[PDB]
C-alpha cells in the first residue's frame, strides 16, 4: 500500500523532477539494462498516463512474464502496485495470433507501463493470480473472449457469453452477428436457440478509398 | 344483534386501513415534495378501493409441492386474529382484556411463520424466523409495559382489573419513558421502520396479499388504540389518526436496523429497563 | 476432477440484472460467487464495424449513469493518436459538463444505496435536482441521457445563451438541498449502525483488488486523476480531495457527499472563468465544419461529405486513456491500423474491478449487509458487461 | 438556506427559443 | 467564407468580426456556499422530564386515594 | 369570490349554467376522474388569464404568479377522450416551454400543404400499415424483377 | 333482456375502470430505460398518482414494461417471470432495445426485440423514451383497457 | 500405454461417473437410463476422435469441463437438456429407417436452391 | 394446386424469416387445438389470419407466435355475419376451423355451431375461386346414428362441408392430449377437489386418445398431401384402452391410494345429470362446469371410440404417433405431482426410490 | 453527528475489538469521554430520548407543510429545447418539393442500419428516392442523420408522444414520415430560426 495522504495542504505539482525526468527518458534503458533476458522487444508510446510524456511497452515470451511482472511491482523503481487490465489483440496474419497486453499503473511515482505477450491458440499463459487478485476475472474474460488459457488457475470459467456459448466472439473469425439465435416456442413451452435467420441482412459498406497512404 | 355489531365493527375498519395506506402513501408524497395518489377518484380518494377489486379479479396461482391448505389459511387465521382483536377491543368485558388482546397479538406470529415453510422460498424460509424472533423477543417487553400499566388500574369497587372502560380519563404523565418504549415495540411488532428489514408473503399473492395487508395494518390500529387506551387517556379517532401520522412521519424519516442490532436492542435496552420501571412502579404504588 | 457429493446448503440470490449465488455456515457468509454476462451486449466486437464517430453512441450506453465522462476517454484516446489540441472554451464546457455529470452519478449512488437500506425520501428529493441537470442536458444536445455531445476536437454544438444563467441559479441552491439531504442519514445511528464498519478494505488489499473512485480516497490514500495525471483544464481548477481512513461504508457515503461539495466548487470556477473563443478544433479535416460553411464552400462541402461517410482515418499505432470517472478510473484501449475504423478497441470498467471484491469482502457478513455491499459498491452492469 | 422550486421569472425567464439578443457563433479563427 | 456570415457591411478587417456567445455578466457570478452548514440542555430537558413525572406520581396517589 | 370562482368554472367547462354542469355527463365522469376534474376544478379556477383558443375548442391559459415548469397548462374540449395529439404544433412549442410564440401573439408561415392536428388512429384498424401489410388495400410483391407469363 | 344487456355493459365499464386504474408493474432494471423508469415515479412526474405501484413479485403484477435490452441469456428468465404473471396480463415494449434491437440488433447475444419471446401489448419508442412518453404509453394502455368487454362477450356466449 | 496418455478416457470415465447426479437431478428417470445416456456421451467423444495435437485434446477436454460444470450447477435449466440431451435422442431412435428411396444429391435437389445449413 | 400451395411461393430454409407463401385463415384459434395449429403454420413462414369472439387478453399469446405482418388479429367476429368471414377469407387460399362446442347454450345450440356455420363457410370459400384447401375438424367419436347430439351434429356438418366442398380435407381426430386439453384436466378436476368420481357401467369402452403435437405435424403433412384432399383422415394413438385401465394409470401417476372412482347404471348418471341439463337453456352459461356432467357423454361410454379399421391415420402421413401414456407429453400432467419428489405417502414408488434409501427403510 | 461510538459499530470484530481494546480511543474520530455529571447526562439524552430522529421527523414535517413540483400530465407538459431529438421526418421546400435528394448520407451515417433508401431518377429528371423507410424500433434518435443531411430534409421532430400497440406501424415509410413533416413543418421551422445560430 502506498499513495498515502501525507500533505495537509493543497499540492500544486506532479511527483518530483528527478523522478519524473528518468521515469520518461531513462525508464525504458533501466529495464532494458536490469533485466534484458525478460526484455524482448521495447516500444516507448503515447504514454498513457499524460499526452505530454512518453512511456514504454515491453514484449517477451511467456515463460518469463510472472517474474517480470513480479519485478515490476516490487523493485524500489518501479512500484507498479495496479495492474489495470489483462486483454488480447488478434493478428490472424501472423504465426501467432495473440497479443496478450497487460497494463500497470504506479501511485508511488504517477506513471503506466504496458507489458504485452505474443502466442498462439495452443500455448498456455501461467496465470497472474498469485502475482494480482484481480487478473482471475480478466483471464476470465479473456478465454472466454478468444480462448487464451491460463495454467495453473484455480477455476478458468466463461464469465460473459451464454451458458451454452460455445466459441469466442471477440475472435477476428467470429461472425458478427454468429450463427445461432434464440426464440420461445409455444408447441415446446421452451425458449430454444433456432439457426440465424434476418429480416433484413445486414449491409457492409466500403468507404476505404483507393488514395488513402496510412492504411496498414 | 351480536353478529349485527360485529359488522358494524369490521366495517369502519376495512373503509379505514383502505385509507390509512392511501394517506401514508399520500403523506410520505407530501414529505418527499410530491403529491401522490391524486388522478384515482377525485383528489385520489378512490385508489384502495380499485386496488381491492383489482387483486380480487387477479388469478391466484398456487405452488404444486407444497401444502396449499396452509397456503390459504395463513392470510385467513391472521384476518381471523385481527377481527377477533378488533373485537375484544370494542365489543369485550374481560376483566383481563388487555391482557386478552396481548395474548391475541402474541398468535399473530404464525401467519408469518406459516407462510414461510409453506412456500419453497429460501429467503421467505429466513426472513419468516428473522421476522418472528423480532416480534417474539419485543413481545415480552410488551408484556411488561402492560404489567407496568395494570399497577394502577383499579376500578371503583377497589378490585384490580384491566377493564377499558375503567382506565383513568388522564395522561399518565408519570411512565413517559414507559410510554416512550411501548410506542417503539409497537413500531417493532408491525414490521414498521427501523424495524422493517424481513417479504415473507412474497409467493402470495391476489386477496391473500390484500388479507395479509389488512391484518398488517388492522394489528397496527389495534396497537394504536391500545396505546391510547393506556398513555393518552382514552379511546378516540383523533388519538388513533395522531398515532398514524406520527407512525407515517417515523417511516418515512428514518432508515431501518439490522436483524441482530435491534435483536441485541430489545434484548439489552428495552426489556430490562421495562423491568426495571415494573419494578419501580410496584415498588411506589405499595 | 471434482465431485458433488455434500449438497447440503443451497441458495440463489436472484434472477432480477445480478445472479448471486453465496454460502452461508448458518446466518453469516462465507461465500459469494457473482454470475454476470446477463447484460454482455458484446460492444467491442460491434465497435469493429463502426467509424469512430458511427461507435461513439456505444459509449452512451456503458454507464447510463454518467455518459460524458465515458465519452471523454474515447475522445482523449482518438485525440492523443491524433495529435489534435483542444480549444480552451471546449475545455472549459467539457470539464463543467464533466462535474455536473458526477454530480448526478453521486446523487442517484447515494440515493439508490439509501433505498436499498431503507430510506426513501432522499431519493425522491434528489431526483428533483436530477431533473434539473436533465433539462440542462436536453437544453445543450437535445437529449437527456444519451446526448453524444462530446466530439473529437471539441464538441457538437456551442451552450444556448442564458444556460449559465440557470446553472448558478441551480447551484445557488444545490447546497441547501444537499444540506437537507444529509440530515436524514448524517445524524442517524441506524445508518451508522447499518454501515459502520461493514464491507472494511485496506489500501493494500485496494490496490492488490485494483480499486478507484471514491472507494480508494476513503483507504487514506492520496490520489485523484484530475490532480495526478489531469486532462483539459482539470490542472487550473483548485478544489480539496476528501480523505477517509476506515474503508467503511459510512466513509465512502461521507466521500462521496465531500466530492460533490468540490464538485460544486468546481462547477462555480468554471462558470466564473468561461471564456469567448472557438469551441471546436480548427481542423476541418477531422472536425465537421459549419453548415453555412458546408452551403457556401467546396471544400468544406467536400470534408462534410467525407468525414460523414468514411471518417478521418486513425494513423497505425496503440494507446490507452483513462478519465477519473465518478464510479471510478474508465478507461479504453484503443488499437489503430490506420484505417477508418478502430482495429480493436478494449473498454476498462472500474465497477466490474469493484464487483470482483465480493466475495473476499462478504466474508463474515450477514445477508442484511449483502444489498449493503452492493449498493457502496456503486456498479453499473453496463460498463461490467460490455 | 435557500429554497427549492422558484417562482416566475427566477429561473429560466425565457423559452430556448426566444432569446432576446441574436447568437454570433464563431466557426472559424481570425488567423 | 466566415466573412459572409459574422462580417458587416464596410468591414475593414476580419480582426473586427463580433463576437456574441453565452458568457458570464461582467464581474462573474456571485459567491455561492460550499461546506455544510449546521439542542437543548440535558440538565434543562431531564428536569423537565422529572416535573412531568413528578406531577403524574402526585396524580397517581391521589387518585389511588380517591379510589 | 363565490361569484368570480362560479364565473370561471362556467367559462371554463364551455356549459351555460351551473345546472347545465352539475347535471351533465362530463361532471359524472369528472367524478371518476380525478385528473379531469382537478382540471375543471382547481387549475382552471386559480388566479390566471386564458391565452387563446384552437380549431380544436381547446382553451389555453397562462399563470405567470406559479412557479417555473407549471405557469401553462390547457383544457381539452374533448372531456370524455382527451388526448395531447389534438393539441395544434403552433401551440406545441409554447404548451412545451420551448418557445414563448403562440398564435395570439406570433404570426407564423401556413404552407399549402399543411396538415392539421387530430386524435390518433393507434389501436384502430384505419391507423396507418406497411405497403406489405395484409390491412393495406393492395397486396405488394416486392419482388425485383418481372416473371414471365406463357 | 335489454336491462339485463344494460347492466352488463355498466359492469363492464367498472370493471375497465377498476383494472385500469390499479396496474401494478414489475422491475426489471435491465439497463438505460429504467433511470427514465425510476424517474416516472418520481416527485415530478408520480408514477404512483396514476394508480401504480411496482411489486417485488410477478403473482402481484398485473403487466410488464421491458425497460432495457434482453439477452439471449436473460430471455429464459425473462419468460419465466412472465410465465409467472397471473392473468388477466399485459407487456408493455419500451425502447428500441426492447422494441426491436436497435442499437445492437446486429450483436450476437441481443434478442431481437422482446416480441420474440413474449406478446407485446404496448410499443413505446424512444432510445431512451421520455418519462413524459412513458406517461403517454401508459395512458395509451389505459384506453386499449378500456375498449375491453369482458362480460358482454360472456352473456353472449 | 495409449495415446497422448488417455486423457480422453480419464474425462470419459469422470463425466460418466458425474452422470446419475445429473439424471436424478434432472428428472431424467422417466426418458433415460445410465446406459443410453452413457452412448450420448460416447458419441460426443466421436466428433474429434482424429485430432492428432495432444495440446487441441486438452482444451478441449477442459471446456467439455466448464460445460459438465455449468450441467453440474444447474446452470442450463430444463430446456436445454430437451434441446440437446433427449428430444436429439429421440428423433435418432425415431427417424430409423426412412422410407425415402432417393439419394441425398437428389434429396438436397428437391430440397431448395441451396443445402441446409446449421440445426 | 396440388402441389403448387407449398412450394410455388416458398422462400427461405422454413424459419421464422423464412416466407412459405401459404394464407390461411383459422377460426377457434384461440382454443386449445387451434392455437398449436397456428403456431406450427406460422413458424414455417405462413401468413395466418386469426379472427375471434372471445377477449384479446385471451388472444394476445397467439400475437408472439408470428412475425411481423404474419398474425391477423380480426376481433369481433360473428358466426352468424358472413361480411366477417368474407373478409377473414378474402386473401387466404386456405381455410381451417376448430370452432367447436361440447355443451348447449341459450345464444347457440349444436346445430349453429356444428352445421349451419360450416356450410356457409364452405359455401363462401367455394364461391371465392381462390381457396386451394378447406380443413375442417371433427370427433372420431362422429356418427349419424349415435344418441350424442353433438357427435350427430358433428357427423351431419361433415356430411354438409363434403357435400358444399368436394376437395375439403375432414380430420377426425380422437381424445387429444395436452397442457390445456379438455380430456385429462377435467378427469383431473373429477379425482380431485371432488368427493367421489362417477364411472359409466362398466367403463370398458376403448378410446385412443392421441397427442396434439402429432396433430399440428398432421396438419403439416397434410398440406404437403395432395391426395388427401377430398378424404377423412382419422387420429389416434398406438395403443387401445379402457376408461378403467386410462383412470387406473391417471391413479398411478397422481399416486392417489384412494380409488374414488365409481362403477353406475347409465339411467343413474342421466338423473344425476338430468336436471342441470334440462335448465342448460335459458341460461348465459357457467364456468366450472365439466363436459363430463351430460348425458351425451353418457352415451360416449357406452361405445368405442377408436379408429375405423381401414381409416385414413398417422401411418398415411408418414407419421408415427408418440407415446401418450408416457413421454415428453406426461411430464405437464406430472407437474400435478411435480414429477414426484416428497408428495404424498406412497410406497409402492419403492422402485424408482434411490438405492441408499431404500437399504436405510430396509425394503 | 459524524462521530462514532463504542457499541455502535454493526459489526462483531470491531464491537469485539472496542469492548477487549481501547484502540478507539486513539482514534479523534470516535467522540471523546465524558467528563463530569453534565456530559454524562448529554451522552444520556444524546442515546436515550433519540434527539437524533427528532431532527429529520421535524425537517419531514417541515416538508408536509412545503410546496410541491408535482405537474398534471397531460394537461400540463414539461421544458424542452429546440435541440431535442423526436420522432424523424421529412422536410419539404415552400413551393412543395421534397427536399431529400437522395444523397444517401443518411444511410451511409447512420450506425443503426435502420435507414433503407431506394431512388431513381424521376420522370421530369429530378433525383428523388422511390423508397425511404426509417425502422424507429431500431432507429436510437441519435440525430446524426439530421447532422449530415446537407439540405435540411430529415429532421427529428419535436413530437415524441408516438406509442403504438403494434411494433408494426413503427415502421415508417416514406408516406407518414412526409405525412409528419407536413403536419409538423411549422414548429420545426421555428425551431430551426433558432438553431440556426448554432448549427
Ligand atoms: N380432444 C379434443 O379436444 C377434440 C377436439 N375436436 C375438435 O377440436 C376443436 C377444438 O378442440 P378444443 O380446442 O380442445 O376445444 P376448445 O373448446 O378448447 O376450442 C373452442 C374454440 O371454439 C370457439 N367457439 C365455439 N363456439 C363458438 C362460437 N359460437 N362463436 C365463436 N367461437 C366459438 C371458442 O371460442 P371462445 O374461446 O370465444 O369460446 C374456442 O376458440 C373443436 O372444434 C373440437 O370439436 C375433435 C375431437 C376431439
Ligand atoms: S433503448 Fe436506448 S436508452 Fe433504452 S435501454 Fe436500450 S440503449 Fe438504453
Ligand atoms: S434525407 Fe438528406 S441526407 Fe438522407 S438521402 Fe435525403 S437528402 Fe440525403
Ligand atoms: S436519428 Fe440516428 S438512429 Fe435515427 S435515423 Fe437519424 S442517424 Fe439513424
Amino acid at each position: 500500500g502506498y499513495a498515502y495522504a501525507r500533505k495537509t495542504t493543497d499540492k500544486d505539482y506532479i511527483a518530483s523532477e528527478h523522478m519524473q525526468a528518468f521515469g520518461n527518458t531513462q525508464l525504458t534503458d533501466y529495464i532494458i539494462k536490469t533485466v534484458p533476458k525478460f526484455v524482448k522487444m521495447a516500444v516507448t508510446g503515447p504514454a498513457q498516463s499524460s499526452v505530454l510524456y512518453q512511456e514504454p511497452t515491453i514484449y517477451t515470451t511467456p515463460e518469463s512474464l510472472v517474474p517480470l511482472m513480479v519485478f515490476l511491482r516490487d523493485h524500489t523503481n518501479t512500484q507498479f502496485k495496479c495492474l489495470l487490465d489483462v486483454t488480447a489483440v488478434d493478428f490472424p496474419e501472423r504465426a501467432a495470433r495473440f497479443e496478450v497486453v497487460y497494463h500497470l499503473l504506479s501511485p508511488r511515482w504517477n506513471n503506466r507501463i504496458r507489458v504485452k505477450v505474443c502466442v498462439d491458440e495452443v500455448t498456455a499463459v501461467p496465470t497472474l493470480c498469485k502475482v494480482f487478485n484481480t487478473a482471475n476475472w480478466f483471464e476470465r474474460e479473456t478465454w472466454d473472449m478468444f480462448g487464451v488459457f491460463f495454467s495453473g488457475h484455480p477455476d478458468l470459467r466463461r464469465i460473459l457469453t451464454d451458458y451454452g456459448f460455445t466459441g469466442h466472439p471477440l475472435r477476428k473469425d467470429f461472425p458478427m452477428t454468429g450463427y445461432q439465435e434464440v426464440r420461445y416456442d409455444y408447441g415446446k413451452k421452451r425458449v430454444v436457440s433456432e439457426p440465424l435467420e434476418l429480416t433484413q441482412e445486414f449491409r457492409y459498406f466500403d468507404f476505404n478509398s483507393p488514395w488513402e497512404t496510412l492504411n496498414r | 344483534m351480536i353478529v349485527a355489531s360485529i359488522l358494524i365493527l369490521i366495517v369502519p375498519v376495512l373503509l379505514s386501513v383502505a385509507m390509512f395506506t392511501l394517506a401514508e402513501r399520500t403523506v410520505m408524497a407530501s414529505m418527499q415534495r410530491r403529491f401522490g395518489p391524486q388522478v384515482s377518484g377525485i383528489s385520489g380518494l378512490l385508489q384502495p378501493f380499485w386496488d381491492g377489486l383489482k387483486l380480487g379479479v387477479k388469478e391466484p396461482v398456487l405452488p404444486d409441492s407444497s401444502s396449499a391448505g396452509a397456503f390459504a389459511a395463513s392470510p385467513m387465521i391472521s384476518f381471523v386474529l385481527s377481527q377477533v382483536a378488533w373485537v375484544g377491543i370494542c365489543i369485550s368485558d374481560a376483566s383481563f382484556q388487555g391482557l386478552v388482546i396481548m395474548a391475541i397479538s402474541s398468535l399473530a406470529v404464525y401467519g408469518v411463520m406459516l407462510a414461510g415453510w409453506a412456500s419453497n422460498s429460501k429467503y421467505a424460509f429466513l426472513g419468516c424466523l428473522r421476522s418472528v424472533a423480532l416480534m417474539v423477543s419485543y413481545e415480552l417487553s410488551l408484556g411488561a409495559a402492560l404489567l407496568s400499566i395494570g399497577l394502577f388500574v383499579t376500578d371503583g369497587t377497589g378490585m384490580k382489573c384491566l377493564n377499558f372502560a375503567e382506565m383513568p380519563t388522564t395522561p399518565q404523565y408519570a411512565m413517559l419513558p414507559l410510554c416512550l418504549i411501548f410506542l417503539v415495540c409497537i413500531l417493532a411488532e408491525t414490521k414498521r421502520d427501523p424495524f422493517d428489514l424481513p417479504g415473507y408473503n412474497v409467493e402470495y399473492s391476489s386477496l391473500g396479499f390484500a388479507l395479509f395487508f389488512i391484518a398488517e395494518y388492522a394489528n397496527m390500529a389495534v396497537m394504536s388504540a391500545i396505546a391510547s387506551i393506556y398513555f393518552l387517556g382514552g379511546f378516540s379517532a383523533l388519538k388513533i389518526t395522531a398515532l398514524f401520522f406520527a407512525f407515517v412521519w417515523t417511516r418515512g424519516t428514518l432508515p431501518r436496523y439490522r436483524y441482530d442490532q435491534f435483536m441485541r436492542l430489545g434484548w439489552k435496552a428495552f426489556l430490562p429497563l421495562t423491568l426495571a420501571f415494573f419494578a419501580l412502579h410496584a415498588s411506589v404504588a405499595i | 476432477l471434482t465431485p458433488a457429493k455434500v449438497n447440503n446448503f443451497t441458495l440463489n440470490f436472484g434472477p432480477q440484472v445480478l445472479r448471486l449465488v453465496l454460502e452461508m455456515q448458518g446466518e453469516i457468509i462465507m461465500r459469494a460467487d457473482p454470475h454476470i454476462g446477463l447484460l454482455h451486449r458484446g460492444t467491442e466486437k460491434l465497435l469493429e464495424y463502426k467509424t469512430y464517430l458511427q461507435g461513439l453512441p456505444y459509449f452512451d450506453r456503458l454507464d447510463y449513469v454518467s455518459m460524458m465522462c465515458m465519452e471523454h476517454s474515447y475522445v482523449l484516446a482518438i485525440e492523443q493518436l491524433l495529435n489534435v489540441s483542444v480549444p480552451l472554451r471546449g475545455q472549459y464546457i467539457r470539464v463543467l459538463f464533466s462535474e455536473i455529470t458526477r454530480v448526478l452519478n453521486h446523487l442517484l449512488a447515494i440515493t439508490c444505496h439509501s433505498m436499498d437500506v431503507g430510506a426513501l425520501t432522499p431519493f425522491l428529493w434528489a431526483f428533483e435536482e436530477r431533473e434539473k441537470l436533465f433539462e440542462f442536458y436536453e437544453r445543450v444536445s437535445g437529449a437527456r441521457m444519451h446526448a453524444a455531445y462530446f466530439r473529437v476536437g471539441g464538441v457538437s454544438q456551442d451552450l444556448p445563451i442564458g444556460l449559465l444563467r440557470d446553472v448558478y441559479d441551480w447551484a445557488r441552491q444545490f447546497a441547501s438541498r444537499l444540506d437537507e439531504m444529509e440530515e436524514l442519514l448524517t445524524g442517524n445511528r441506524i445508518w451508522k449502525e447499518r454501515t459502520v464498519d461493514v464491507g472494511t478494505i485496506t489500501a493494500q488489499m485496494a490496490w492488490d483488488w485494483g480499486c478507484s473512485g471514491p472507494i480508494l480516497r476513503a483507504s487514506g490514500i492520496d490520489w485523484d486523476l484530475r490532480k495526478t495525471q489531469p486532462y483539459d483544464a482539470y490542472g487550473k481548477m483548485q478544489f480539496n480531495v476528501p480523505i477517509a481512513g476506515h474503508g467503511d461504508c459510512y466513509d465512502r457515503y461521507l466521500v462521496r457527499l465531500q466530492e460533490m461539495r468540490e464538485s460544486l466548487r468546481i462547477i462555480y470556477q468554471c462558470l466564473n472563468e468561461m471564456p469567448d473563443g472557438l469551441y471546436k478544433s480548427p481542423d476541418g479535416k477531422v472536425c465537421p465544419p459549419s453548415r453555412s460553411t458546408m452551403k457556401q464552400s467546396m471544400e468544406a462541402l467536400i470534408h462534410h461529405f467525407k468525414l460523414y461517410t468514411e471518417g478521418f482515418h486513425v494513423p497505425a499505432g496503440e494507446t490507452y486513456r483513462a478519465v477519473e470517472a465518478p464510479k471510478g478510473e474508465f478507461g479504453v484501449y484503443l488499437v489503430s491500423r490506420g484505417g477508418n475504423r478502430p482495429y480493436r478497441c478494449k473498454i476498462r470498467s472500474p465497477g466490474y474491478a469493484h464487483l470482483q471484491m465480493t466475495d473476499v469482502i462478504s466474508r463474515g457478513a450477514m445477508l442484511a449487509d449483502v444489498v449493503t455491499i452492493i449498493g457502496t459498491l456503486d456498479v453499473v452492469f453496463g460498463e461490467i458487461d460490455r | 438556506f435557500e429554497h427549492y422550486l422558484p417562482m416566475g421569472l427566477e429561473y429560466r425567464k425565457f423559452s430556448p427559443g426566444t432569446q432576446p439578443v441574436k447568437a454570433v457563433v464563431p466557426h472559424d479563427s481570425p488567423k | 467564407t466566415e466573412v459572409l456570415k459574422r462580417g458587416f457591411p464596410g468591414m475593414k478587417s476580419v480582426k473586427d468580426m463580433p463576437i456574441v456567445q453565452d458568457a458570464p455578466p461582467p464581474g462573474g457570478f456571485p459567491t455561492i456556499r460550499i461546506e455544510r452548514r449546521l439542542g437543548p440542555t440535558g440538565v434543562a430537558i431531564f428536569a423537565g422530564l422529572a416535573a412531568i413525572m413528578g406531577y403524574g406520581f402526585y396524580k397517581l396517589h391521589e387518585q389511588r386515594q380517591e379510589k | 369570490s363565490l361569484s368570480g370562482y362560479f364565473s370561471r368554472l362556467l367559462e371554463a367547462s364551455g356549459k351555460k349554467s351551473v345546472g347545465s354542469f352539475f347535471a351533465s355527463w362530463e361532471f359524472g365522469k369528472m367524478l371518476v376522474d380525478g385528473n379531469l376534474a382537478h382540471n375543471v376544478l382547481v387549475r382552471a379556477t386559480g388566479a390566471g388569464r386564458l391565452v387563446g383558443t384552437d380549431y380544436n375548442g381547446n382553451r389555453y391559459y397562462e399563470n405567470e404568479e406559479a412557479a417555473y415548469g407549471r405557469r401553462r397548462w390547457i383544457v381539452y374540449k374533448d372531456k370524455f377522450d382527451y388526448n395531447p395529439t389534438t393539441i395544434p404544433p403552433e401551440w406545441h412549442g409554447w404548451l412545451n416551454y420551448i418557445n414563448d410564440y403562440n398564435p395570439t401573439n406570433t404570426q407564423f408561415k401556413q404552407p399549402t400543404y399543411q396538415i392539421e392536428a387530430s386524435m390518433t388512429k393507434t389501436g384502430t384498424q384505419t391507423c396507418y400499415n406497411p405497403k406489405g401489410s395484409w390491412f393495406s388495400a393492395k397486396p405488394r410483391n416486392w419482388r425485383k424483377y418481372e416473371s414471365w407469363t406463357p | 333482456a335489454k336491462g339485463l344487456e344494460f347492466v352488463v355493459s355498466k359492469v363492464d365499464n367498472v370493471v375497465n375502470w377498476a383494472r385500469a386504474g390499479s396496474i401494478w408493474p414489475m422491475t426489471f432494471g435491465l439497463a438505460c430505460c429504467a433511470v427514465e423508469m425510476m424517474h416516472a415515479g418520481a416527485s415530478r412526474y408520480d408514477l404512483d398518482r396514476y394508480g401504480i405501484i411496482f411489486r417485488p413479485s410477478p403473482r402481484q403484477s398485473d403487466a410488464m414494461i421491458v425497460a432495457g435490452t434482453l439477452t439471449n441469456k436473460m430471455a429464459p428468465a425473462l419468460r419465466k417471470v412472465y410465465d409467472q404473471m397471473p392473468e388477466p396480463k399485459w407487456v408493455v415494449s419500451m425502447g428500441s432495445c426492447a422494441n426491436g434491437g436497435g442499437y445492437y440488433h446486429y450483436s450476437y447475444a441481443v434478442v431481437r426485440g422482446c416480441d420474440r419471446v413474449v406478446p407485446v401489448d404496448v410499443y413505446v419508442p424512444g432510445c431512451p423514451p421520455t418519462a413524459e412518453g412513458l406517461l403517454y404509453g401508459l395512458l395509451q394502455l389505459q384506453k386499449k383497457i378500456y375498449r375491453s368487454k369482458t362480460t358482454q362477450i360472456w352473456y353472449k356466449k | 500405454k495409449r495415446l497422448f496418455g488417455g486423457a480422453a478416457r480419464h474425462f470419459y470415465f469422470e463425466i460418466c461417473r458425474c452422470l446419475p447426479f445429473i439424471q436424478r437431478l434432472h428428472k431424467m428417470e422417466e426418458m433415460v437410463s445410465l446406459k443410453e445416456l452413457r452412448a450420448i456421451v460416447k458419441e460426443k467423444f466421436k466428433e474429434y476422435k482424429d485430432v492428432k495435437d495432444g495440446r487441441v485434446v486438452d482444451l478441449l477436454i477442459f471446456k467439455g469441463r466448464e460445460e459438465i460444470e455449468t450441467y453440474l450447477l444447474m446452470h442450463k435449466q430444463r430446456h436445454h437438456v430437451v434441446t440437446e440431451v433427449v428430444e436429439p435422442y429421440y428423433a435418432k431412435q425415431r427417424a430409423v429407417k426412412k422410407v425415402t428411396t432417393n439419394s441425398p444429391f437428389l434429396d438436397s435437389f428437391l430440397s431448395s436452391g441451396y443445402a441446409a445449413i446449421g440445426v | 394446386y396440388s402441389s403448387t400451395l407449398m412450394t410455388a411461393d416458398k422462400l427461405g430454409p422454413g424459419g421464422r424469416s423464412s416466407v412459405s407463401g401459404i394464407t390461411a385463415t383459422v377460426f377457434g384459434a384461440n382454443g386449445f387445438l387451434g392455437s398449436y395449429i397456428v403456431n406450427e403454420l406460422a413458424k414455417r413462414g405462413s401468413q395466418v389470419v386469426c379472427p375471434f369472439r372471445s377477449t384479446e387478453n385471451e388472444a394476445m399469446h397467439l400475437k408472439q407466435m408470428g412475425d411481423l405482418g404474419q398474425i391477423v388479429l380480426l376481433p369481433e367476429l360473428d358466426i352468424r355475419n358472413d361480411d366477417d368471414i368474407k373478409r377473414a377469407i378474402s386473401r387466404s387460399n386456405v381455410i381451417i376451423n376448430c370452432v367447436g362446442m361440447r355443451l348447449q347454450t341459450k345464444n347457440w345450440s349444436f346445430e349453429d355451431v356444428h352445421v349451419d356455420f360450416p356450410k356457409r363457410l364452405a359455401k363462401l370459400a367455394a364461391e371465392t375461386g381462390q381457396v386451394q384447401r378447406l380443413i375442417h375438424f371433427s370427433d372420431m367419436g362422429a356418427d349419424e346414428n349415435h344418441k350424442s347430439l353433438r357427435m350427430r351434429t358433428k357427423a351431419v356438418g361433415d356430411k354438409e362441408v363434403l357435400d358444399a366442398f368436394p376437395d375439403a380435407t375432414i380430420v377426425r381426430p380422437g381424445d387429444i392430449v395436452g397442457i390445456e386439453d379438455h380430456f385429462y384436466n377435467y378427469l383431473i378436476y373429477q379425482l380431485t377437489l371432488t368427493v367421489f368420481a362417477p364411472v359409466v357401467e362398466s367403463g370398458s369402452n376403448k378410446i385412443q386418445p392421441t397427442y396434439v403435437l402429432d396433430v399440428a405435424d398432421a396438419v403439416a403433412a397434410l398440406l404437403r398431401k395432395p391426395d388427401t384432399a377430398g378424404k377423412t383422415l382419422y387420429l389416434g394413438g398406438p395403443e387401445v384402452l379402457t376408461m378403467r385401465e386410462v383412470y387406473d394409470l391417471l391413479l398411478k401417476t397422481l399416486r392417489i391410494y384412494r380409488d374414488d372412482t365409481v362403477h353406475l347404471p347409465a339411467w343413474a348418471v342421466k338423473a344425476m345429470y338430468k336436471p342441470f341439463d334440462s335448465v342448460r337453456r335459458m341460461l348465459p352459461g357457467l364456468p366450472m362446469t365439466s363436459p363430463l356432467a351430460t348425458e351425451d357423454y353418457v352415451e360416449e361410454m357406452l361405445r368405442d371410440k377408436v379408429v375405423p379399421a381401414g381409416a385414413l391415420g398417422y401411418a398415411d402421413l408418414g407419421i408415427v404417433p408418440q407415446k401418450v401414456t408416457d413421454g415428453l407429453a406426461i411430464e405437464p400432467v406430472r407437474h400435478a405431482r411435480v414429477g414426484g419428489y416428497r408428495w404424498g405417502d406412497m410406497s409402492a414408488v419403492a422402485k424408482d426410490i434411490p438405492e441408499s434409501v431404500r437399504k436405510y427403510y430396509n425394503i | 453527528g459524524t462521530e462514532r461510538r463504542p457499541g455502535e459499530s454493526g459489526a462483531w470484530k470491531q464491537i469485539e475489538r472496542q469492548r477487549y481494546a481501547s484502540d478507539w480511543e486513539n482514534d479523534p474520530t470516535f467522540k471523546r469521554t465524558p467528563k463530569n455529571l453534565a456530559e454524562v447526562l448529554d451522552d444520556s439524552a444524546s442515546m436515550l430520548l433519540l434527539t437524533d430522529v427528532w431532527r429529520g421527523m421535524a425537517y419531514t414535517l417541515g416538508a408536509f407543510f412545503d410546496k410541491k413540483v408535482t405537474i398534471m400530465y397531460p394537461f400540463e407538459k414539461g421544458q424542452l429545447s429546440p435541440r431535442f431529438r423526436g420522432e424523424h421526418a421529412l422536410r419539404r421546400y415552400p413551393t412543395g418539393e421534397e427536399r431529400c435528394i437522395a444523397c444517401k448520407l443518411c444511410e451511409a451515417i447512420c450506425p443503426a442500419q435502420a435507414i433503407t433508401i431506394e431512388a431513381e431518377e424521376r420522370e421530369d429528371g429530378s433525383r428523388r428516392t422511390t423508397r425511404y423507410d426509417i425502422d424507429m424500433t431500431k432507429c436510437i434518435y441519435c440525430g446524426f442523420c439530421q447532422e449530415a443531411c446537407p439540405v435540411d430534409a430529415i429532421v427529428e421532430g419535436p413530437n415524441f408522444e408516438f406509442s403504438t400497440e403494434t411494433r408494426e406501424e413503427l415502421l415508417y415509410d416514406k408516406q407518414k414520415l412526409l405525412e409528419n413533416g407536413d403536419k409538423w413543418e411549422t414548429e420545426i421551422a421555428t425551431n430551426l430560426r433558432t438553431e440556426s445560430l448554432y448549427r
